[PDB]
This record gives structure tokens, sequence and C-alpha cells, in this order.
DNA sequence: TCGATCGATCGAT
DNA sequence: ATCGATCGATCGATTTTTTTTTTTTT
């Protein structure tokens, strides 16, 4: 592909590769590879001698399997590890400035203007969980859902075009682009090997990774109501060709809704303005809607983004924080061990009966798991174990903020 | 020799010098245990070989067959003259192993891991029946008349009873030893993969001892041995050498262990008896039921039951009666109850993977007719006949395509299968054991108003389903505070029985006692159906049936079981009684009291 | 013959082999009638008998020889460990007069021999003098060792007038009433009159049944026992309106392997004739009215018929 | 029609 | 006169594939 002409076909080579050389190549690669080409040991009519007709073969014996390769992280100091955050000269700094909440959330986001209130919850996905050690009571989950519902096109996609170019592991597309496939590999029925061969799809290619997806709404339900289960015992089995198939999804979501006719009149309730199937609208713990309106300040405000877009000698706007160091010290953050031992871990019974004092006047307690994973995930952000109770206020006004969003 | 005669003799002075388990070791009292029950399948113990000799590490991979050969030796010149009147069943011993510090997943093994010490798993995909072989080097010399005597390689030496004569010969088909043979073909898990590609492979060979064990579509332990097939016609070549690969069986481990399983300590066995006569242990099934969840006692010792019990009770030639019971629990999209089920699994012998939406219950590549065309063209009918003497786990009854929760309306009673579209028509049993935790329409859950208006399950379905329950939530403070509580502290564990015998007093229970019935009171039972009937025609009253009145007693024994008390008094049929009068007021009016007033005279 | 004892195929190994056994299995179907035969005027060596060279050996097969060759089957049964697994099965052999001693679908005793034909090599067995089975009577179902005695006691018990209603309690010494119902699911056994006349009407002999209801009265339980007690076979739903053209990938023909077929004498019962579809239902629309189950699909035209007779249940809504 | 088998034969020793 | 190498008459060993009719699932 880089090398594209016309006319003939894609003329095949055969090609091999020693020891050390075999299983770190990999399907969906290019190569750079030695040229070794070699003689090698019916219609070849021509003359015959003795005192044979060959065909054409080739060996080559280095790889550089480059465009497949990030690495993960390993200022040259002391630290934990070799090079997992030998920027301590820097990240001692990131872990106690006071305005860093604020600071990393500009910090992401400068060739965009809109809401400030998923550009600081947002990180929430990217962020921990739990890794707790326990026993063999069950699986303990560490991430979770999001959703997006939003007016046409106010930038509803470019916060997840990029945040797939963001992280790793993490790759995005629909499952539209292809069948039915998304959950469950290609369904075949014709004989190449044994012919039933359904052992992946393109969800569960993102394992410890996100993968998320548009048009949310206009998707069979034969993916989605899989999903119904998929996300919280993540745990995915079928029939009709499965050699009993035990799969497993770990991973979190971000959802990309559109309304029914195209706007948000209060006319009805959320669950009718959506007007859907209905209990999967419990475990989605946050949805931060995007409104459109109608007044020129803003809109000038975006045209004077594209103002610094274009004029092609400083075309954005100055930061503070640079990214790299912000992804390092994100990815130092998880492997913590975090701790509870306070008072608001204590004192959260009446957190949740004041939620419910509230909610007095849907329900339970599938929102109070987000609500202690949400701001356990506000602590990791401190860099700190020993969960705190402020966190937890922070986490109750964001939990408050998501339903009274969903409030008439 | 001097060196390589100590091997056999250190095994002797092994098993009887190493000890454990606070005296009788063992080895001592294993391979007689074997002995008796004609079995010929003793097995080592490594970490007790490197309790003992850690020695036999370094002296085992520079030719392991020669190892366990020296091995089979001991156990003959042991048993065979320990026992001489042994030598009539079948004459011959091996050895296995069962404890490897390693396991080596698949995609990992080359030309370094050749013929030696190995340890793998995988599962078991399509491959051959069962064949003998040969053993023994045998012919019949065809010149002089005479057999050339006794003998992948060849022998064919001169020196035979025809004047060490006749090159030529010819062959029996009697007088020469055989051996049982079977071919597998070893996959890797789809969970443990490269997240999304084609798998890998190998072939494996068991051997005669190892045969009707496997299956298709199984879990696996094998501690196995790297093969060579020493020549694919080594000549003018490929781009390769057409070489091949196998791996040679020396002993399994199946990972789900369907029979009566584990072996026994010297004392720590009899835990049964050490508490299993007192009284207030009948409510120790829920203390290790779930430790889950605050509230929710009654299903889950109405689970615990059901997980407890088997029975057949074949009458003479009626029909097989039934000893594994429907459940559900269609209650509301909320309550803590997909987790219930998880234990079970976990924790039963014998279970399956599924969840809604599997087939159209046609099942996978079921109806295939029989040719060596398209490489065997598998069969098979869904899953049931995949776990029988097990259980299925479903879950979203009311989410499946209706035309396959069709299909599997008919194991519940009859526990049997019956099929035909093809060129055959074989059939089959399905007796195994459902469950299911599903969700009803109208997005949570009614008030106590009535079943039938509240989810689409039909009448002739829910009275094949006999045990009913119900997850109804509504608002207290105080419980929320609780549970609450009890959540937070349930993310506390940083850093009154266990799991460990449960297991082990259902298998116990399940397989040896085997209990009965006798004349105590049943005329009763007559009245409080009839009571039923009577008071319920037309309001939830469609489930009302005889098997829901077959599931009482046998509910009764299932309580006695639990004791393993054999037989039963008033005590467990009042019991269970009293769990249906409560689950059958739990699923009528908010007027929820009339069998209240009507019962309180029985209770 | 004897009376032993019976085994199972599963302890058919290595060490039983060419030794004598008794089993006791079931059957699916077997060969046809090709040939063997004894000697003639397998090695058959070099030497001529000018030259004539190297093994020039004309039969002579008007000097030759015949006996019969049949190839019998066997599948085991159903309470020897089949739970987790599906029930193997295996061919056989047979020699001079025990061809149409066995069709498929009986009980067998066995009497045979477990030796091979060529270390990977193959199975097979005959038969060493073939008994039967007495599952109550087993294998009572073409021919007669049944004796003056039996007819005896057969035409007592015809002419005492108290044999119907003795009858109509006779299949449930464990269910109580519904004989009514039960006045005519013994005669749909019995059948009538086959009576061809000189212009076609080859009219309808047997009969066939229906029935439909709620659940809770014993419906299962009431055909599983008329399939228990002359010969019959059970499916219920799923399953064929096609019937059998496949192809031996040996040689590539359409052969026919043919099992309405298999009640031709016997009997079939039948539950949920509602909860299968369509497309399977109009090859069965025709047979039970005429049995002259036909096929047309590639170049045959081997209208073939079977006598069978049938039996339905069902389940309404609501 | 192709290949090794085996037995015979012609110079060396 | 003994023995090895080469010639040559003598022996036995190989040669089966493209459509169809049911079947599960979208
Ligand atoms: N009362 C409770 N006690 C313990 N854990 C709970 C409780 N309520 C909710 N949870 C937790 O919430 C998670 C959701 O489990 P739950 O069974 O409530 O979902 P569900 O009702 O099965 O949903 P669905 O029925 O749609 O599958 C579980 O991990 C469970 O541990
Ligand atoms: N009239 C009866 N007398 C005695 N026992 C009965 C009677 N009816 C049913 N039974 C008991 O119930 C079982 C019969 O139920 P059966 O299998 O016939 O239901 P079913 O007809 O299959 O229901 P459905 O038609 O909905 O499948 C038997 O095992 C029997 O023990
Ligand atoms: N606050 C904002 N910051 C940056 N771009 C914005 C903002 N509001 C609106 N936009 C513009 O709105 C457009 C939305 O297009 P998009 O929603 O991606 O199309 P689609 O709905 O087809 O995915 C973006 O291309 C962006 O230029």
């Amino acid at each position: 592909q880089a090398e594209l002409p016309r006319g003939c076909i894609p003329r095949a080579v055969e090609i091999i590769l020693r020891s050390e050389l075999v299983e770190t190549v990999q399907a969906g690669d290019r190569y750079d590879f030695t040229g070794t080409l070699i003689v090698v040991p019916l219609a070849g009519v021509g003359t015959r001698a003795e005192n044979l007709n060959y065909r054409m073969a080739f060996l080559a014996c280095s790889v550089q399997a480059t465009t497949a390769r990030f690495g993960g992280t390993d200022t040259a100091e002391d630290m934990k590890k070799q090079m997992t955050d030998a920027e301590w000269h820097k990240i001692y700094e990131m872990s106690k400035d006071r305005n860093l909440y604020q600071n990393l959330i500009s910090s992401l986001f400068p060739s965009i203007y809109g809401n400030d209130e998923v550009k600081r919850g947002i990180l929430l996905q990217q962020f921990g969980g739990v890794a707790k050690t326990t026993t063999e009571k069950t699986s303990l989950r560490g991430d979770i859902n999001v959703c997006i519902v939003g007016d046409p096109s106010t930038a509803k996609s470019q916060f997840l075009k990029q945040v797939s170019d963001f992280s790793p592991r993490a790759i995005y597309t629909s499952g539209k682009a292809s069948s039915a496939a998304g959950l469950t590999a290609a369904v075949v029925r014709d004989e190449e090997s044994f012919d039933f061969v359904i052992e992946a799809g393109a969800l569960m290619l993102a394992d410890n990774g996100i993968c998320c997806i548009d048009e949310f709404d206009k998707m069979d339900q034969r993916d989605q109501v899989a999903i119904h289960e998929a996300m919280e015992q993540q745990t995915i089995s079928i029939a009709r060709a499965g050699v009993r198939a035990t799969l497993n999804a770990r991973t979190s979501i971000l959802a990309a809704a559109n309304p029914i006719n195209g706007r948000y009149d209060r006319s009805k309730s959320l669950q009718q303005n959506i007007q859907l199937s209905a209990p999967i609208m419990s475990r989605f713990d946050l949805f931060f809607i995007l409104v459109d309106e109608c007044n020129e300040v803003v809109d000038y405000a975006i045209a004077r983004k594209i103002v610094d877009l274009h004029s092609n000698i400083e075309e954005s706007v100055e930061r503070a924080y640079t990214r790299e160091e912000v992804l390092r010290y994100v990815t130092f953050a998880r492997q913590f061990k975090p701790v509870i031992s306070q008072e608001a871990g204590h004192m959260l019974v009446e957190n949740y009966g004041h939620l419910r004092q509230r909610d007095t006047g849907r329900i339970t307690v599938r929102q109070l798991e987000s609500m202690i994973r949400l701001s356990e995930a506000m602590a990791k952000l401190e860099c700190s174990n020993r969960v705190l109770e402020r966190h937890v206020k922070e986490a109750f006004r964001l939990l408050n903020k998501s339903i009274i969003r969903v409030e008439q | 020799l001097g060196p390589r005669t100590e091997i056999a003799n250190r095994f002797q002075s092994f098993l009887r010098t190493f000890v454990d388990e606070r005296g009788a070791y063992t080895y001592r009292d294993r391979i007689r245990r074997m002995c008796e029950q004609n079995m010929s399948s003793f097995v080592v113990s490594y970490t007790d070989l490197a309790n003992k000799e850690h020695v036999l590490a370094y002296f085992l991979p520079e030719a392991p067959f020669q190892m366990l050969e020296i091995f089979d030796k001991v156990a003959k010149d042991m048993v065979l003259s320990i026992f001489p009147t042994y030598e009539r069943v079948t004459t011959e011993i091996h050895v296995r192993i069962s404890e490897l510090p390693l396991i080596e997943e698949l995609r990992t093994f080359r030309k370094l891991h050749l013929n030696q010490l190995v340890r793998t798993l995988g599962v078991v995909t399509a491959t051959t029946g069962v064949l003998p072989q040969l053993s023994v080097i045998k012919y019949d010399c065809v010149k002089c008349g005479y057999v050339l005597g006794p003998f992948n390689t060849e022998i064919k030496p001169g020196s035979c009873p025809e004047c060490q004569s006749t090159g030529p010969f010819s062959i029996n088909m009697e007088q020469t030893l055989y051996r049982n043979y079977q071919k597998i073909t070893l996959q890797e898990s789809p969970g443990r993969i490269p997240a999304g590609r084609i798998p890998r492979s190998k072939d494996v060979i068991l051997l005669a001892d190892l045969c009707d064990q496997c299956k298709p579509g199984d879990e696996l332990e094998v501690t196995g041995i790297y093969t060579n097939n020493y020549d694919g016609s080594l000549n003018t070549d490929q781009g390769f050498p057409v070489f091949a690969t196998v791996i040679i069986a020396n002993h399994v481990v199946v990972k789900d262990s369907k029979q009566v399983v584990q072996s026994l300590t010297d004392e720590d066995i009899a835990t049964i008896q050490k508490l299993s006569k007192d009284p207030r242990i009948v409510e120790r099934v829920v203390a290790s039921m779930a430790p889950s969840i605050y509230g929710h006692d009654y299903i889950k010792r109405a689970l615990a039951l059901a997980l407890f019990g088997g029975e057949s009770k074949n009458p003479g030639e009626k029909h097989k009666v039934r000893g594994d019971i429907n459940l559900l629990i269609c209650g509301d999209p909320g309550t803590a109850k997909s987790q219930f089920l998880k234990y079970t699994e976990k924790v039963a012998p014998r279970a399956v993977f599924t969840t809604g939406q599997g087939a159209s219950a046609v099942g996978l590549t079921a109806y295939v007719r029989r040719n060596p065309v398209s490489r065997e063209w598998t069969l098979e009918a869904g899953a049931l006949v995949l776990a029988d003497q097990g259980v299925c786990l479903i879950d979203e009854f009311d989410k499946m395509n209706d035309q396959d929760r069709t299909s599997i309306h008919e194991a519940m009673e009859q526990q049997s299968i019956s099929i035909s579209k093809a060129g055959i028509v074989t059939s089959l049993q399905a007796r195994c054991t459902v469950i299911a935790a599903a969700n009803p329409i109208g997005g949570r859950y009614d008030p106590s108003m009535t079943f039938s208006e509240n989810v689409n399950l039909s009448e002739p379905i829910l009275s094949r389903f006999d045990v009913l329950c119900v997850v109804k939530d509504e608002f207290d403070p105080m419980q929320d505070q609780q549970l609450a509580k009890f959540v937070v502290h349930s993310h506390m564990k940083h850093h009154e029985i266990p799991q460990d015998l449960l297991r082990q007093y259902i298998v116990y229970a399940k397989e040896n006692i085997r209990p009965k019935l006798t004349n105590i009171d049943e005329d009763k039972i007559a009245k409080m159906y009839a009571q039923l009937r009577q008071e319920s025609f037309a309001t939830g009253s469609l489930p009302i049936t005889v098997r829901h009145i077959e599931s009482v007693i046998r509910m009764s024994e299932a309580h006695a079981r639990m004791h393993l008390r054999e037989n039963v008094m008033e005590a467990d049929v009042s019991m269970a009684i009293r769990m249906m009068l409560e689950s059958f007021i739990e699923a009528q009016k908010f007027s929820v009291m009339k069998k209240m007033r009507s019962t309180f005279q029985k209770y | 013959s004897s009376n032993a004892n019976p085994t199972n195929i599963r302890q058919l190994k290595s060490d039983c082999v060419s030794k004598l056994v008794k089993i006791a299995g079931i059957i699916v179907a077997a060969s046809g009638i090709s040939a063997k035969a004894t000697r003639m005027s397998y090695a058959l060596p070099r030497k001529c008998n000018p030259k004539c060279p190297l093994d020039p050996f004309f039969i002579m097969p008007d000097k030759c020889k015949c006996v019969d060759f049949q190839t019998l089957k066997l599948q085991e049964l159903p309470d020897f460990v089949p739970q987790g697994e599906i029930p193997r099965h295996l061919q056989l052999f047979c020699d001079r007069s025990l061809c149409e001693r066995v069709v498929p679908g009986n009980r067998v005793l066995i009497q045979g021999i477990y030796s091979i034909r060529k270390g990977v090599r193959a199975p097979y067995m005959r038969v060493v003098g073939i008994t039967v089975d007495s599952e109550g009577a087993g294998a009572i179902s073409r021919y007669s060792n049944i004796t003056s005695d039996e007819e005896e006691h057969f035409r007592r018990m015809a002419a005492s007038g108290d044999i119907y209603e003795r009858l109509s309690q006779s299949l449930a010494p464990s269910i109580f009433g519904s004989r009514d119902i039960k006045k005519a699911i013994t005669c749909m056994l019995f059948g009538g009159s086959r009576k061809r006349l000189p212009d076609g009407l080859c009219r309808r002999g047997d009969i066939n049944v229906l029935l439909l209801g709620d659940p809770g009265t014993a419906k299962s339980q009431l055909l599983k026992f008329v399939e228990k007690v002359p010969i019959a076979v059970y499916t219920s739903g799923k399953g064929g309106l096609t019937a059998s053209v496949m192809k031996d990938p040996q040689t590539r023909n359409f052969v026919m392997e043919g099992a309405m077929v298999l009640a031709d004498g016997g009997v079939v019962c039948i539950d949920e004739f509602d909860k299968m579809r369509e497309d399977d239902r109009v090859a069965i629309h025709e047979a039970m009215e005429q049995q002259t189950i036909s096929i047309a699909k590639a170049g045959i035209t081997t209208t073939l018929n079977s006598r069978c007779s049938v039996l339905a249940a069902a389940n309404s809504i609501f």
C-alpha cells in the first residue's frame, strides 16, 4: 500500500522468518525486511537435462514491524521502577497543585469550546476504578458507562474521534459500518476448516480499552439487547455456532444518542424524549447532555476560534500543561492500591439516605456503586491513596446534576 | 548397575519413609486402595517428591520414557508380589503425575520443549473414536510352518525354530497382545486468545487406560510430553520439511469433575459428622448460601434446596418420575439477583454457559446426515444433552425468540429429547435442572396486582414451573441504612461454613444416600391442595397443578437429605407447606392475608 | 446360545478380542445381500503350473461356490451412561442363514466375537450363534416360537367375555380415571382391514388419534406407554418433509437411505403437531391417506409406500 | 515401463 | 589360484472428483 500501482493484481510473494523473528509479526502491519531471494529446492515444458521446473520463493531475516508499537510507561531520576514515573521532578507538582483540576480540564480541549461540565467529567472514563484485594465472592468492577445526547452537531463526534487517538488500546468505530458482526465475528457456513468459525467481533476487540459508537439509537436490538447484559456481568455467550462460547469483554463505553425529532421540546419526560426500552438508562451513571440555543455571542466566539485555526502562525491559544506529562501522570496514577479508612466511608450512609430523601419524592443502588467509584477515581486524580470525604461531595454534586438534568 | 538401580530402590524407601497427614502415609495404602477397585491408574505427587528427595527433577528430562518405565517396574514388583493372586485381571500397571509448578499456555512451545516434561491445557474438538492397536512382535513362519518367536521399528532376526531360517513369514489374528487407542484435537480456549484471531492447535495421543474419559467440548488439564514424528518423508523438500507435532498423554485432570471426586484426608473427612447432627444447622444452609446481600433469605434457602435434591424413584416399567426441579424469580430490574446465580455455577458440580438469545433451539449444527464428506459434519441438539444431572443457567426469559423458549419446553418433566429431520432418528435423555432470574414487562414491577397480567408467560408452561419467588421492593429508610452499611463494609476487604465443604456435603448427599418416604399424615396434603384450588379459582390460579405437590413431598425428602435423615417426620413437611403458604401469598393481592387468615390454624 | 450374563459396548476392548462374549443392544439398519463364497477352481503365488510367466491365474467360476453376506449393526441401550454423551454403535457381519433374521428396530441378545481385518487397525464383529431378547417379549416381532400352549391361552382369553373392560384398565397401574379416553387408545394398535378391490380403491386400513388439552392430565406418560407396549417410534416436533436423497461419498450416486418407513406394521406417535411449522406437514398430509410415499426429486420415481397409523398430542393457547 | 536383486564373469592380486 | 567389481538377465510394483439436496440462519 506504500506502492499502489494500477493494472495488475496484488502479486503475492512467499516469505519466511527465522525463530526469534517468529510470532512478533501479526496481521495488519507494514514492514521493512531483508532481500535474500533464493533458489527454491507442471506447465514448464522447456528443455530438460541431466549429467526440473522451479517456481519462485523468498525468505528474509530482519523485521521492523512498525506502525503497531506504543510501549507502556518505562526526567531520568529514581522511582518505583525504571521509567514508570521518573518525572517525579514535575509529577510532585502535578499531584500537589490546588487548581490542577481546572488546569487539567483545559489541557486537552483548547481547540474546543462548549460546556465545561464533561471537560471535568470525561476524565472519569480514562481514570481508574478499584483494583482491590478480595476473596472469590465475585468480580468487582472498575470502570463505568457514560452517555451523550445533544442537538444536531454541537461537536458530538469530535469529542471521541480524537479520544481514540488519545489513549492506546482503545480503537473506535461504529458497528453499522459492517453487519451485526460488531459483537460476534462473521457467521460463516461454508467449508474452509470446519464450517463454523465465530471467535471474534469488533466490540470485543477493546479489552481493557474502550470502543465507543456513533448513532446509538438506530442500531438493531440484537447487538443492543446483548449490550443489555454485556456491560455489567461482563461475560457474553451465544449458541448456533458456539463451542459453548465463553468470552469476556471488560470495558467502558460512551454513548452518542440523538433525540426523536432532533429537538429538546420539553413536552414529555426524558424516557419519552427518547421513547425506547427502559432499564438501560440506569447503568449509564452520567449523561450530561449538550443543549443548543440561539445566541450570537457564543457563535461569534466559535467563529473566532476559527480565527485561530488557520492564521497559520499562532493558530491556537496559549496553554499551561503539555499533553505528554499529563498522559504519563495519568498512567502512573492507577498503580497505587487505594485505601478507604475515612469517616465519609463511615458516613456515606447518610449521604445516600439524603440522596433518596430527595428521591423520596428511577431509583437505587446501581447509582451508589457508581458513586463510590466516581469518587475513588477523583481521589486517584489526587495521586493519593486513603480516600477522603470531599471527593464524596463533588461526586454527590455530579450525581445531582445528572438527575436534575434528567428532571423535567 | 550401581547408581542406575537406586531409582526404584528410592521409590521403595520412599513409599514407606515419607509421611504426611499424621502417620499412615497415603502411598502405603493408596496402592492397595487401587488394587482393590481394579483400576491400575496409580498416581504420584510431585510436591511430595520435592518434600522427600528433590533429586528427581534433573535425572528425569534426559529420557522420561525410561523414568516412567523404571517407575512401573516398582509397582509391579510390589503389587504382584504382595497380592500374588492379582495376576489375572490386567497384569500391567503405570503411574500418573498431577502436580507441576507451571501451566504453559498454547502458542508458547517450540523445539526447545522437545521430549521432556510438560503441562498444558485447552479444549477438545472433533477427533476419532475408539480403536485397538498391537503390542508385540510375533509372526508365523511359512516355509517350515513354525512361529518366529516373540520379539516404531521392525526386528526380524534370523533365529527361529525353523533352523534359524525362513526369511518369509505370515501372521495370525490371535496370540498377540493388543492395546486400546484414541486421538484428540487440542484447541485453546476462546477466552485466552490474542483477542479475535484464529487459534492454534496440536494433536495429542492418549493410550489404553485413558479412553472414554474425554469428550467434544470440554475443559482440560494434561501433563503430556512433547513428541517428534521422526520423518514426514524427508526428501527434496518444500520451503520446509514436511514435519509434524504431537504430545503424548501421561495424565489428565478434568476441570469439571462431574463425579464423586476428592481423595480423603485421614481425619479431616468426617467433618460431616463433626457438626451435621445438630439442630440449629438447618439455617446454616443460609450462612454460606450467599453471604452477599443483607435480605433475601427465603429465595436463597429455596435455591439451596433445589440444588440439593435428586432422586429417580423409577417404578415398574412406567417412566422416570422426576428429581430435578424448575425455579424462577421473575421480579424486577434492579434487585441483586443476577449475582445470586454465579455462586451456583462456581459451586455446583456440573453446569453450562448461556444467556438469553441462544440459538433458535434447533442448535448449533444439530441436524446433519452422516457421511465422511465435509469431515464428519458435526451433530448436536442444544445444550441440555451436554449437561445432564447438572444445571442450566438462563436469564432474560422474557427476552428470547419465542420459538426457542418453545423448544426448551420438553425437558422439564419428561427429561428427554427426540429428533428427526436428518438421515437419523436417534433419541436421548435430557436429565438436568433449570434456573432463571429474568425481568418482566412494564419497566419495574406492578404492586401486589396479579402475575398473569404482569408478564407474557403463557399457561401451559408456568404449570411446568413449580417453585416461585419474587423480589418485591419498596421504600423504608431503616433497611436502606442497614444494607448500605453492609455494602460499604463489603468494600472494606482491603490489604459459618466456608465454601470448602458444602460442595462435598452435597456430593455425598446427592450420590450415596437415596431416601424414601413412609405413611405419616399424607391425607392432609389433600385438604391443603383443595384449599389452594378452591380459594384460588380465577385470580392468579392457573398454575395450580400436580407437579408442585410432587414438589412438596419431594422437597421434604430434600430437607431430610440436608439432614441425612434418610426418612422424615412432620417437621420438614410442615416446613415445605410453610414455604408455599409464604410464596403463594407473596404473589397475590395487596390483600396479602387471605391464606393467612385461612391458615393460622396450621401455623 | 447361553444364559450367562449380558455386557455393554463400553467394555469391548483389546483384551476381549478373538473371544466369545454376550451383549445386549439395539439396531438401526443394515446392508443388502451381495455375496461371498468358500472355494473355486488369497496370495496366489508365482509358479506357473517354453514358459508361462509370473501369476497367470484364471478363476473358473463355473467351479466356484457361494454363501451369504449381510453386515448387521448395533447401537447401545439407553441406560448405560449416555448421559454426558451420545450413544455409539457398531457394525457387524452375518454368514449363511441369518439374513432376514433381524429387521432393524429391535432388542437383541447377541453371541459374537470381536476380531479384526488388518498399529491402528480396525474393528468388527460377527454372529457366533445369535439369539434374541425378552424385554417382556423383546424380540417377538416377526417369527413364531409360540406354541399350541400359547395359542390355547390366547384364544381361551379371547372367548372370555370380560376382557375388553379388563383391558380398559390395563395401561395405567398408577393413573386414575380417564376411561372413555382410554377405550380406543388400545384399539388403535389392533387395526382393521386393508381391503383392495378390482378397481383402484386400496382404502385406508388403519386408524389415527387426536388429543389436545390443558396440561396436568398425564398426556406424556400415556403416549410414552403406547410406545412401550409391537413396534413403533416417537419424536415430537422439530422433525421429515424431505426424504433422504443423500450420497455415499463412495461411488458418488444418489442412494435412498429413507422413517415413516420404520412403521410398516408398527405405528407412530407424536406430540406437537402444533409447535412444528408447516414446511414439514405436507409430506405427512399425503402419507396418511394413501400410504404411497412418493419420490420425484432426481432421475428416480420410485413411489414406494408404507402403512402407518399416527397419534397426535397437542397444546392449545390459553 | 521402472527399479534393485542376484548371479555370473574378467582383471588383480 | 583367491577375490572384488561391473554387467546384465530376473524379479516384482504403479495407474478414482465436481453437483446436489438438505440445513440453519440472516
Ligand atoms: N442488595 C444488594 N446486595 C448486594 N449487592 C447488590 C445489591 N443491590 C445491588 N447490588 C450490586 O449491584 C450489581 C447489580 O446486580 P443486580 O443483580 O442487582 O443486577 P440485575 O438486577 O441482575 O440486573 P438484570 O436483572 O437486568 O441483569 C451487583 O454487582 C450487586 O452486587
Ligand atoms: N390424572 C393423573 N393421575 C395421576 N397422575 C398424573 C395425572 N396427570 C398427571 N399426572 C402426573 O403428572 C405427570 C404427567 O404430566 P404430563 O407430562 O402428561 O403433562 P403434559 O401433558 O406433558 O403437559 P403439556 O401437555 O403441557 O406438556 C405424570 O408423571 C404423572 O405422574
Ligand atoms: N464549542 C465548539 N467547539 C468546537 N467546535 C464546535 C463547537 N460547537 C460546534 N462545533 C462544530 O460543530 C461540528 C459538529 O460536527 P459533528 O457533530 O462531528 O457532525 P456529525 O453530527 O455528523 O458527527 C464540529 O465540526 C465543530 O466544528
